[PDB]
């Protein structure tokens, strides 16, 4: 009999791993606080890494990875990429960024303004997003095509903030002429194997495209708390405004005359494998006295020109409604079974490269 | 040439001296019965090895040590066994009835009726010293001698020695061999009356040396026998400076200079490569690459803990063997490139290597295999709070509920003495964070 | 990588190597401390001693 | 810490002492003329922990035989290794205590108490440093119970800072002598709970059902419960008279065993108990049948445990067994007393066995046993039953009355930390 403690009550994911370790009749629930657990779905904030892997009998493995933090947040990301040389300030595939802290509080503020001011004199396009990991849900963000605004907004807030480019030439879903992101979810399990969960949701707009007005955020934010709020056509074209892959590979080829893994999926796999490879040394729990997994969700932008671009990486994703089952499932297959194995045709895509150079 | 006294307190300190001070004679050529022929200066000198041995005039090189223990039959192993020769009845001092795993007993009841005696002791070695530098005290932190004796030795120390070093060999509670449920009561108390009065302590988990014996010295059930013969090469590695020639960490001042520039975190973290079986048949020798870059593997530290997410204030590199300086720096520079190695911004990035010729000695008929070369990493990582952080968390859900808490309070300890060794500790993991960590974006989960 | 105070002897040698740059009580008290807890161990005892002559 | 004074007193605590002296004799090499003939070093080490050396390296237990009538200990002295025993050391009055606890504390008792005092004294006198005192007696009847107790107030204020240990044999209606029973055991509660440091509790209706139900004995005698006592004792002071690192003195104990000073009340268990591997010693050991108080360990939760395991076994499986007990049944180990549970193991097996484990758990499920004890005096009480002969002694009822409220406080103490 395995035991595992809970100490995230609001994580809706885990709390159907939960359910279903226990269904197995093989798993057993302890009080959050009690030590001597083979499982810690721990919680979001200081979780105690440090009171792990000292139980002596107990090989003990924990839901979230050490350090993972560098990837999930705003600042942090930008800052991973643009210091890290495989992934690098002249990285393809992420939006030119700059951090940007408050003045009443290093801060790149000159170097945006040198780009922006670059961009300007060229007479290319300048729109620009600032936003931050503070960003309430539908809150905390602005987009501008002038420096100034941006720049204002960010000074009367408190915490970091990222400006970065905002992708002015988007994949736009016809009919409708909208918007959209990619939402992809990834397990890396106790041996850093990343595995791509077969099924994304494309989160919509249910708003058509305007770029003559960055003001109203309803076209340009593809957030489902704006959408299910704000948008009049909210489920106009898909339920809860999501798009599943069997419908968008379909559109690709009627439309496009493309498929979703050559136009799109393959940059996907490109970016997670090169994203979490990079922070592989910093995270990985090989030769560690426990062991971690975890869960991310990583969100994408598709340009006309079918270039992906990563937006950015969650720690502690939910997910679609009607993916919970299968997802949740797969978590336990192949993150806690391979761990602690009970007494298909996998639901994942393992990523893994070797070119030889 | 300036002495250094060691103090053994406790079983733990005892055991663990005892190991040491064998595989000092080991090293210097020093024979059981105190005859050291490679000396050709018969009856004193001011050699290295002179600082943790003095000479009589019939020739015989007596360890500068004294051992402590409220109970005797420990140190009676000492009186009676292969050393025995080596000490005089002066330098081993035992009482008839022992602190029964309590801080309290330790430190009030009997430390009280003791402690003179020790002092007068210590003295009559300090009486011998020309240029005495300080001491060098080892204890465990979960008995009741060496909790709360030591923690009493310490505070006179200062008194009756102000200018003088101290440092520690702290041994941290491991419940695969622990002998009490109140250690880690005890760990906090002895380190909340000893923190302002050492300079430098280097503490090492009996868990992590346990497992080390386990995994790479193939022990199914290690012994303090197999225990205290590792600890004993760690503590020689570290104090090899002190006892031959060479010129980084050459007196226990530099060990504070090098490794301690924040007097309240004065606890580095020792890692040492390579642990070899001496059971092993075939063995290939590690190269001076594959030991430094095993120097930032937990597996080999002597406290558990992850060092990539804390920062760094200082890191010494020890070498024992075939070693020379270009194939330390290439070692390093390969292993920057692979690691992560954060310093804090106010002290430099780099590291202090020391290198002795002389390949570890090994105690014949003992668990460790003959090495080339061996190295032994000190470095001041945040991240050994990790043990602080355990320790504070056991503390706390004992004393929530009063556990045990009358057996001191029974011995005349204010229960008030408690919560202000817990407050102090509070500060000190809030110093370690303060130190270590940047803060972390917030976020307005389910995303 | 700047190697500094290089110094060789015999018995082996000792540098630095640098990659990158920054940017008590007295005798009376304790005493005191010692002789209080034995006050309480002796008030302790002369209470249990009293119970028992009850 | 070396010597340990051991005192047996009335009928059972003769009995059961006899027989302890016998068994643990044979376990050192020692024979009933007090002549040393094993083969193990191990047997002489800690050996004077209980026993003095006399003239012609002869060793000669520590012990302090009492009782106020001759009968037991004419039999003791008549018994195997009844010859071992110091003569000076038998203390007996001729009157008897009737199963009164009012004469073994207050009448008949006092006036025998200095007597044993004396002894007590000259034996404590010639120890090195001693750690404490053991007694064995039963608290159903009248000497080990009234005057046991009595002994133990007289030997705390004498000696306030040595430890106290007992083992105390509860009685039960199924297996019982006389109603006034629980009468006797809760006047003798009181006093166990004030100046005790560790009581081991020892239910006579466990004893009786382990030999029926487990033993297959269809007709269990006293003499068949002493044996499981017997072999219970020794496993519970095995490490106190053997090389160790764990529990090695009465004091150590204590400070492992006891973390709030009225609660040092422990069930002992043992294996094996049939009519072996480490498994299967490890399971039987933590097995309510195996346990000698007749409290279910699941009704309560444990605070602190002692294991000690006896033989020639691989001490890797031992502790692998011991982490899978308490990962497995984390729920009733208390939380926030961590690693409460400690392991030692003796290379010396018992007689007749290869392996055998001892269990010492302070349960919260002991408040079981005290509150049988408390109804059965209640059932009585409530009518006065049986009182005038304990009046007729010169107690008042008041001193019944207060008894019951110490005794109920107790039970009230213990579900306080079974639910905390
Ligand atoms: N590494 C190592 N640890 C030891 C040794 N002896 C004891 N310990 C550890 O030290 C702690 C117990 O403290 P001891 O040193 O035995 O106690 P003491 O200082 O003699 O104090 P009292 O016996 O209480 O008077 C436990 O955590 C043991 O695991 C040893 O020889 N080596
Ligand atoms: N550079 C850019 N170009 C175009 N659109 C952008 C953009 N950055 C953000 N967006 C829009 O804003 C949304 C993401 O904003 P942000 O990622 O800060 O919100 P969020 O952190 O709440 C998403 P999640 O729920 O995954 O955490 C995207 O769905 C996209 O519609
Ligand atoms: N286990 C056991 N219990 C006994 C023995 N003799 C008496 N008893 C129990 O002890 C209690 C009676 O007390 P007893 O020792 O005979 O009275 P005393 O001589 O006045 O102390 C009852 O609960 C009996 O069941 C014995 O030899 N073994
Ligand atoms: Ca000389
Ligand atoms: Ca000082
Ligand atoms: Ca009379
Ligand atoms: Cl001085
Ligand atoms: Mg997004
Ligand atoms: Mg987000
Ligand atoms: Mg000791
Ligand atoms: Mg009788």
């Amino acid at each position: 009999m395995y035991t595992f403690v809970v100490r995230d009550e609001n994580s809706s994911v885990y709390a159907e791993v939960s359910r279903l370790l226990l269904a197995t009749g093989q798993w057993k629930r302890l009080r959050k606080d009690n030590p001597r657990f083979n499982l810690m779905l721990g919680e979001r904030n200081r979780l105690p890494f440090g009171r792990l892997g000292h139980e002596p009998g107990l090989v003990q493995l924990v839901n979230y990875y050490r350090g993972a933090d560098k990837l999930c947040r705003k600042a942090s990301l930008v800052k991973l990429i643009k210091t890290s040389p495989e992934l690098s300030e002249s990285c393809t595939w992420f939006p030119e960024s700059y951090v940007i802290y408050p003045t009443n509080l290093t801060d790149e503020r000159e170097v945006f303004l040198a780009a922006y001011n670059r961009r300007r004199e060229g007479r290319e396009g300048n729109v620009w997003i600032a936003k931050s990991s503070a960003g309430a849900k539908g809150e905390g963000i602005l987009i501008s095509s002038e420096a100034s605004e941006l720049l204002d907004f960010i000074d009367e807030q408190g915490q970091v903030h990222v400006i970065q480019k905002y992708l002015e030439k988007p994949l736009l879903l016809e009919p409708g002429h909208r918007k959209f992101d990619i939402r992809s979810w990834v397990l890396v399990d106790h041996l850093y194997n990343i595995y791509l969960y077969r099924e994304g949701v494309l989160r919509t707009s249910s708003e058509p495209y305007n770029s003559a007005n960055f003001q109203d955020k309803t076209c340009h934010l593809t957030n489902h708390c704006i959408q299910k709020e704000y948008s009049k056509n909210y489920g106009r074209y898909e339920e809860g405004n999501e798009m599943f892959f069997e419908e968008f590979n379909q559109y690709l080829m009627d439309a496009l005359n493309t498929t979703l893994e050559n136009s799109i999926l393959l940059q996907i796999k490109h970016i997670i494998r090169s994203c979490l490879m990079c922070i592989e040394p910093a995270i990985s729990t090989k030769h560690l006295h426990y062991q971690s997994f975890q869960l991310f969700g990583f969100d994408f932008m598709v340009d006309e020109e079918l270039k992906v671009w990563l937006i950015e990486v969650n720690g502690a994703p939910a997910c679609a409604q009607k993916l919970y089952a299968e997802l949740c499932q797969g978590i336990v297959d192949v993150a806690i079974s391979s761990v602690f194995p009970l007494a298909p045709t996998s639901i994942f895509i393992k990523l893994h490269h070797h070119h030889h150079h | 040439m300036r002495e250094c006294i060691s103090i053994h307190v406790g079983q733990a300190g005892v055991q663990i001296g005892n190991a040491c001070w064998e595989l000092y004679c080991l090293e210097h050529g020093i024979q059981p019965d105190g005859q050291m022929p490679s000396d050709k200066t018969i009856g004193g000198g001011d050699d290295s090895f002179n600082t943790f041995f003095s000479e009589t005039g019939a020739g015989k090189h007596v360890p500068r040590a004294v051992f402590v223990d409220l109970e005797p039959t420990v140190i009676d192993e000492v009186r009676t066994g292969t050393y025995r020769q080596l000490f005089h009845p002066e330098q081993l001092i035992t009482g008839k009835e022992d602190a029964a795993n309590n801080y309290a007993r330790g430190h009030y009841t009997i430390g009280k009726e003791i402690i003179d005696l020790v002092l007068d002791r210590i003295r009559k070695l300090a009486d011998q010293c020309t240029g005495l530098q300080g001491f060098l005290v080892f204890h465990s932190f979960g008995g009741g001698t060496g909790s709360g004796f030591t923690s009493l030795l310490m505070e006179r120390l200062s008194v009756d020695y102000g200018k003088k070093s101290k440092l520690e060999f702290s041994i941290y509670p491991a419940p695969q061999v622990s002998t009490a449920v109140v250690e880690p009561y005890n760990s906090i108390l002895t380190t909340h009356t000893t923190l302002e009065h050492s300079d430098c302590a280097f503490m090492v988990d009996n868990e992590a040396i346990y497992d080390i014996c386990r995994r790479n010295l193939d022990i199914e059930r290690p012994t303090y026998t197999n225990l205290n013969r590792l600890i004993s090469q760690i503590v020689s590695s570290i104090t090899a400076s002190l006892r031959f020639d060479g010129a980084l960490n050459v007196d226990l001042t530099e060990f504070q200079t090098n490794l301690v520039p924040y007097p309240r975190i004065h606890f580095p973290l020792a890692t040492y490569a390579p642990v070899i079986s001496a059971e092993k048949a075939y063995h290939e020798q590690l190269s001076v690459a594959e030991i430094t870059n095993a120097c930032f593997e937990p597996a080999n530290q002597m406290v558990k803990c992850d060092p990539r997410h804390g920062k760094y204030m200082a890191c010494c590199l020890l070498y024992r063997g075939d070693v020379v300086p270009k194939d330390v720096n290439a070692a390093i520079a390969t292993i920057k490139t692979k690691r992560s190695i954060q310093f804090v911004d106010w002290c430099p990035t780099g590291f202090k290597v020391g290198i002795n010729y002389q390949p570890p000695t090994v105690v014949p008929g003992g668990d460790l295999a003959k090495v080339q070369r061996a190295v032994c990493m000190l470095s001041n990582t945040t991240a050994i709070a990790e043990a602080w952080a355990r320790l504070d968390h056991k503390f706390d859900l004992m004393y929530a509920k009063r556990a045990f808490v009358h057996w001191y309070v029974g011995e005349g300890m204010e229960e008030g003495e408690f919560s202000e060794a817990r407050e102090d500790m509070a500060a000190l993991e809030k110093d370690y964070e303060e130190v270590g960590v940047d803060s972390v974006e917030g976020e307005g989960g389910e995303e | 990588m700047e190697v500094i105070e290089l110094n060789k002897c015999t018995s082996g040698q000792s540098f630095e190597v640098i990659l990158k740059p920054p940017s008590d009580p007295s005798l009376e008290e304790i005493q005191k401390k010692l002789e209080a807890a034995e006050e309480r161990r002796k008030y302790q005892e002369a209470e249990l001693l009293k119970h028992l002559a009850e | 810490m070396r010597e340990i004074v051991h005192i047996q007193a009335g009928q059972c605590g003769n009995q059961i002492g006899a027989k302890f002296w016998e068994v643990i004799s044979d376990e050192h090499g020692i024979d009933p003329t007090g002549s040393y003939h094993g083969d193990s070093d191990l047997q002489l080490e800690r050996i004077n922990v209980y026993y003095n050396e006399a003239t012609g390296n002869k060793y000669v237990p520590r012990a302090i035989l009492v009782d106020l009538e001759p009968g037991t200990m004419d039999s003791v002295r008549s018994g195997p290794f009844g010859q071992i025993f110091r003569p000076d050391n038998f203390v007996f009055g001729q009157s008897g205590a009737g199963n009164n606890w009012a004469k073994g504390h207050y009448t008949e008792g006092a006036e025998l108490v200095d007597s044993v005092l004396d002894v007590v004294r000259k034996e404590s006198e010639s120890c090195d440093c001693l750690q404490g005192f053991q007694l064995t007696h039963s608290l159903g009847g009248g000497t080990g119970s009234g005057m046991g107790t009595l002994l133990i107030s007289k030997i705390r204020e004498e000696y306030p800072d040595r430890i106290m240990n007992t083992f105390s044999v509860m009685p039960s209606p199924k297996v019982s002598d006389t109603v006034v029973e629980p009468y006797n055991a809760t006047l003798s509660v009181h006093q166990l709970v004030e100046n005790t440091d560790e009581t081991y509790c020892i239910d006579n209706e466990a004893l009786y059902d382990i030999c029926f139900r487990t033993l297959k004995l269809t007709t269990p005698t006293y003499g068949d419960l002493n044996h499981l006592v017997s072999a219970t004792m020794s496993g519970v002071t095995t490490c106190l008279r053997f090389p160790g690192q764990l529990n090695a003195d009465l004091r150590k104990l204590a400070v492992n065993m006891v973390p709030f000073p009225r609660l040092h009340f422990f069930m002992p268990g043992f294996a094996p108990l049939t009519s072996l591997t480490v498994p299967e010693l490890t399971q039987q050991m933590f097995d309510s049948k195996n346990m000698m108080a007749a409290c279910d360990p699941r009704h309560g939760r444990y605070l602190t445990v002692a294991a000690i395991f006896r033989g020639r076994m691989s001490m890797k499986e031992v502790d692998e067994q011991m982490l899978n007990v308490q990962n497995k049944n984390s729920s009733y180990f208390v939380e926030w007393i961590p690693n409460n549970v400690k392991t030692a193991v003796c290379d010396i097996p018992p007689r007749g066995l290869k392996m055998s484990a001892t269990f010492i758990g302070n349960s919260t499920a002991i408040q079981e046993l005290f509150k049988r004890i408390s109804e059965q005096f209640t059932a009585m009480f409530r009518r006065k039953a049986f009182l005038h002969w304990y009046t007729g002694e010169g107690m008042d009822e008041m001193e019944f009355t207060e008894a019951e409220s110490n005794m109920n406080d107790l039970v009230s103490e213990y579900q306080q930390y079974q639910d905390a």
